[PDB]
Parts: C-alpha cells; sequence; structure tokens
C-alpha cells in the first residue's frame, strides 16, 4: 500500500487535488521517515513537502492526515538543526500548539512529541516554542487528580517535552516559564514510572545547572528529599540525573548545600563512591568535593557519615578522572577544615595515595595535591608535628616526588614544591 | 579558600527522538 514509495510518488499524491490521495501519500512519507536506516529527510525537505504537511495539521475534518503529517514532521524535526529549522520555518510551531487540544489523544501526543524535538534543538527554538504559548496547553494536559489515569506513553512524552523546555543555558529558560512549570514538575517527580522519574530528574538537573538564584527556585519547592530518595534508586537512568541534580545543588550556597545534607544524602555515598559505574563514582566524588568546600559543620558531617575512608579509597584506586575529583575533595577539605578534622584525614591514610598521585602527568592535579600537602603541614605546624609528617611523606616515596617537581616546567608547581622542601625537608 | 566547582562535563537526556512506530 504505502510501503517503500519514492519521493516523486509522494509528491505526486500530495500535489493531487484529492484529500484521500494526499492522506495515502502522507502516510507513505511517514513510513519512509520512520525507517531506521537513513530516512531521506533532505530529499523530502527539498521536494518542498514541509509546507504541505504543515497545512495538513490544520485539517480538523481529517484527523488521520493530521496524525500522519504530525508524525512525518516529528521525524524531520528529530534530525539535525537545519532539519529542525526547516520544520519551524514552515510554520509548524503554532500549528502543533493548536493540536495540543485535539480530542484525539494520539494526535495531541504527537504534537507534544514534535514540540519536544523543536525545543530540544536549543535555547532559541525552546524560547520560541514558549513565546508561541506552548506551556499553558501542555500543563493543562497534566491537570488531572491522579497522573496514574493517563496512558503511560502519553505521560512519558509530556514529561520529556517539559524537560526540553527546562533544558539549555545561554540563556537559561525564562524565569516566569520556569516558575510556571515547576509545580507540575514536582508532581511528576513523585510519580512511580521509571521513565517519568528519569526525565523529571533530568529537568531538575537542567534547572539547577546555573547561578544560585536558579538553584534557589528549585530548592524552595522542597524537592531535595525526593531527589535524595531517587539517588537510592536501582535504575541507573534515574540515579544518573538525580545525582547530577544533587551535585548541581551543592555548587550553590552553604545553605542550599545544607538542605542536601539535612535530607540524608550523605548516607547514600558509601554506595555511590564505590559504584561499579565509573561515571556515577566520578559524579559522586565531584559532589563530595563541593560539600567539603563547605562550612566546618558540613565537613564534620562528611566525617560523621564515615566518608573520609571512602575518599581515601577513591584516591587509592579509581579511574583517573575520578581520582582527580577526589584530590579536589581533599584540597577543599584541608582548606576549610579545623586542625582536628585535618589530623583525622591523615589518620585515615590520606598521605600515601596522595603521594602516589604526584606521578600523574596532569599539571592541575599536581597543583591541587601540593596545595593539600601545604594545608596539612600548616595544621601540623600548629601542633608542632611537622617532623612526623615529613617522615611519613618520605617513607612512602613522597619526598622523592616533591624533590623532582622542582624540575617541573610549570611555574606554580616547581614553586610550591620548592617551598615545601626548603621549609619542611631540611 | 575553597571554591565550589561546576561540573566539568555536559550531562543530559536525549535532546530529540525519532518515532519508529
Amino acid at each position: 500500500g504505502t510501503v517503500n514509495w519514492s519521493v516523486e510518488d509522494i509528491v505526486k499524491g500530495i500535489n493531487s487535488n484529492n484529500l484521500e490521495s494526499q492522506l495515502q501519500a502522507t502516510q507513505a512519507a511517514r513510513k519512509l521517515l520512520s525507517r531506521e536506516k537513513q530516512p531521506p529527510i533532505d530529499n523530502i525537505i527539498r521536494a518542498g513537502l514541509i509546507p504541505k504537511f504543515v497545512s495538513f495539521l490544520g485539517k480538523t475534518d481529517c484527523s488521520p492526515i493530521q496524525f500522519e503529517s504530525a508524525w512525518a514532521l516529528t521525524n524531520i524535526a528529530s534530525g539535525t538543526s537545519e532539519q529542525t529549522k526547516a520544520v519551524v520555518d514552515g510554520g509548524a510551531i503554532p500549528a502543533f500548539i493548536s493540536l495540543l487540544a485535539s480530542p484525539h489523544a494520539h494526535i495531541s501526543e504527537q504534537a507534544v512529541w514534535a514540540l519536544g524535538n523543536i525545543a530540544g534543538d536549543g535555547s532559541a527554538f525552546r524560547d520560541l516554542v514558549i513565546k508561541h504559548g506552548a506551556i499553558d496547553p501542555l500543563l493543562a494536559l497534566l491537570a488531572v487528580p491522579d497522573l496514574s489515569t493517563l496512558a503511560c506513553g502519553y505521560l512519558r512524552n509530556l514529561t520529556w517535552t517539559l524537560s526540553n523546555l527546562c533544558r539549555n543555558k545561554n540563556p537559561a529558560p525564562p524565569l516566569d516559564a520556569v516558575e510556571q512549570i515547576l509545580p507540575t514538575l514536582v508532581r511528576l517527580l513523585h510519580h512511580n514510572d521509571p521513565e517519568v522519574l528519569a526525565d523529571s530528574c533530568w529537568a531538575i538537573s537542567y534547572l539547577t545547572d546555573g547561578p544560585n538564584e536558579r538553584i534557589e527556585m528549585v530548592v524552595k519547592k522542597g524537592v531535595v528529599p525526593q531527589l535524595v530518595k531517587l539517588l537510592g534508586a536501582t535504575e541507573l537512568p534515574i540515579v544518573t540525573p538525580a545525582l547530577r541534580a544533587i551535585g548541581n545543588i551543592v555548587t550553590g550556597t552553604d545553605e542550599q548545600t545544607q538542605k542536601v545534607i539535612d535530607a540524608g544524602a550523605l548516607a547514600v555515598f558509601p554506595s555511590l563512591l564505590t559504584n561499579p559505574k565509573t561515571n556515577i563514582q566520578k559524579e559522586a566524588t565531584w559532589t563530595m568535593s563541593n560539600i567539603t568546600a563547605g562550612r566546618q559543620d558540613q565537613i564534620q558531617q562528611v566525617v560523621n557519615h564515615g566518608l573520609v575512608p571512602f575518599l581515601v579509597g577513591v584516591l587509592s584506586k579509581a579511574d583517573f578522572k575520578t581520582q582527580k575529583e577526589a584530590a579536589w575533595a581533599i584540597t577543599n577539605y584541608t582548606s576549610g577544615g579545623t586542625v582536628e578534622q585535618i589530623v583525622y584525614l591523615v589518620h585515615c591514610g590520606i598521605i600515601e595515595p596522595l603521594m602516589n598521585l604526584l606521578s600523574a602527568k596532569d599539571t592541575k592535579i599536581i597543583q591541587v595535591i601540593l596545595d593539600a600537602i601545604s594545608n596539612i603541614f600548616q595544621a601540623a605546624e600548629k601542633l608542632g608535628e611537622t617532623e612526623k609528617l615529613s617522615i611519613m611523606i618520605e617513607e612512602c616515596g613522597g619526598l622523592d616526588k616533591i624533590e623532582a617537581l622542582q624540575r617541573h616546567e610549570n611555574e606554580s608547581v616547581y614553586k610550591a614544591s620548592l617551598n615545601l622542601i626548603e621549609k619542611y625537608f631540611s | 579558600s575553597a571554591v565550589k566547582r561546576p561540573a566539568a562535563t555536559k550531562k543530559a537526556g536525549q535532546a530529540k527522538k525519532k518515532k519508529l512506530d
């Protein structure tokens, strides 16, 4: 029937003055466009079919051609930016928004999907979709007493599309749009479907990826406890964005960071910092590094939750990028910590693995580690214990590495090392 | 003297989706 049509035959059917011939040809186009191997998107665009598809979106008396055209355009918009632009340039945005209110659930859903692809292209198209008034009708589709009454695929698509309206920066989405969307997002974040939860977490991770003011908008909605709960989920597609969101939040103020701690986030970290998925371990360690950049009472919570041994662990053995985040966690800890907290660090065995990493080629991690060592020595100075530390560092081959770093070509490195040598190793 | 650091890498869900059926 409509399987494997040539583009010329599709054009012929669409240019016929016959609505049923146009429907068949549009369906043929939809099938070409939904084939996994190189759908001929550019050939379809070149044939000038987008404006025709867009006009078909308005055919209220022929819902089948609305659906087929909506599907065809969705798949063109799913392509490159240039391909998405062709769809927008054809006037698709207002046409799809009008379709959100369709009495046909499958058509409304397709329009949600298409708008998701358009918004997903970038900040400009996202903002243009918002300007055409998409948010109101989208939110209206979710204005039900219990989300569980909605078709699963339908809910997932709405969640995903809303996440794209939250996505991207330079600029971030309009403050008013974010305020408008958040209460619905908070609701979706409490739903029970893993895909809805994952995409709700993605949206929250985008919204918290910015200045403290953007973080505050989210934190004020009280979602942190739910994020921490999702941090403990078994589904990796949920934990990944949940953890990015939590990590973003702790890049904010000390107070915003405290809400994460208050919600019990630290108790999940023994598992996160030993997680078999490398990226989870890395993001969790990054997150830890920002928490140890906090107040002394927050560093103390890290101590109380027994997380210093886990940091020693990651520093001792982990993917290198993870070890780098650990190094940062330690330097931040030593920067803001009390003498007793810093001493505890040494007692947990931080020195040897810290020394071992000085063989790294990465210039920045070397600077970070040397800073930590300087900080630790400072604490020791205030206890008259520099000698015993000097010996510790020498016993594990640390002094050898620091001595060599005087020959390091980077200025700040061969400076910092010289300073340590001439001040504690004479 | 500890400064907070934003993520080094972009992390996001799928920006666009093709409908297969």
